[PDB]
């Protein structure tokens, strides 16, 4: 049984750690719901 | 249980000790995440049930106790915030401009973050704190890195 914990308010945090880059990628998403690179 | 707006983990006893699967977001008392954490199964919150409502395996998304609340969107444009919520560790914003999914049906907002799979459905925010879609449904690029979809719901 699977079950659920508070974790914390969903609000945005001025200076929080900016980071990742921002990548434009070719995809195909099947019927399972998975997504995959188109090359 | 517990009915208060915000992120909650999602937990299995299944398994050695509590094992985190994902994550969700609380809001106008539905619960909402990803299809693949609790493949739509019911949820326990205190003593008390979360049945499901609607969900939809290709979306990778579900709710709980009523319709997907969250249609906020990416403005295509502004940075965004993804506030992680990992395995056995502190609920942690980190911001980042999303790159962009191409596919035959339109282009959607990705994010490049590397988290365990069981920070699946942590929610990624506006800069008004909005939750414009969840983290934890994309691809495994050529550095072994993953990159997410940013995934929303539609709202009736
Ligand atoms: C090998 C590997 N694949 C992905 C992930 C991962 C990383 C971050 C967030 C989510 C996932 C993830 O597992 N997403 C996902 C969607 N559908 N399913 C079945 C599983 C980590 N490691
Ligand atoms: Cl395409």
């Amino acid at each position: 049984d699977m079950y659920i914990e508070r974790a914390g308010d969903i609000t945005w945090e001025k200076d929080a750690e900016v980071t990742g880059n921002s990548p434009r990628l070719d995809v195909a998403l099947d019927e399972s719901g998975d997504f995959s690179l188109v090359e | 249980g517990e009915t208060t707006d915000g992120v909650y983990r999602v937990m299995t006893r299944r398994l050695l000790g509590s094992t985190q699967v994902g994550v969700g977001v609380m809001q106008e008392g539905v619960f909402h995440t990803m299809w693949h954490v609790t493949k739509g199964a019911a949820l326990r919150s205190g003593e008390g049930r979360l049945d499901p409502y609607w969900g939809d395996v290709k979306q990778d998304l579900v709710s709980y106790c009523g319709p997907w609340k969250l249609d906020a969107a990416w403005d295509g444009l502004s940075e965004v915030q993804l506030l992680a919520v990992p395995p056995g560790e502190r609920a942690k914003n980190i911001q980042t401009l999303p790159g962009i999914f191409k596919t035959k049906d339109g282009d959607i907002g990705a994010v490049a973050l590397d988290y365990p799979a069981g920070t699946s459905g942590s929610p990624i925010l506006d800069k008004c704190g909005r939750v414009i879609g969840l983290y934890g449904n994309g691809v495994v690029i050529k550095n072994g890195s993953y990159v997410s979809a940013i995934t929303q719901g539609k709202r009736e």
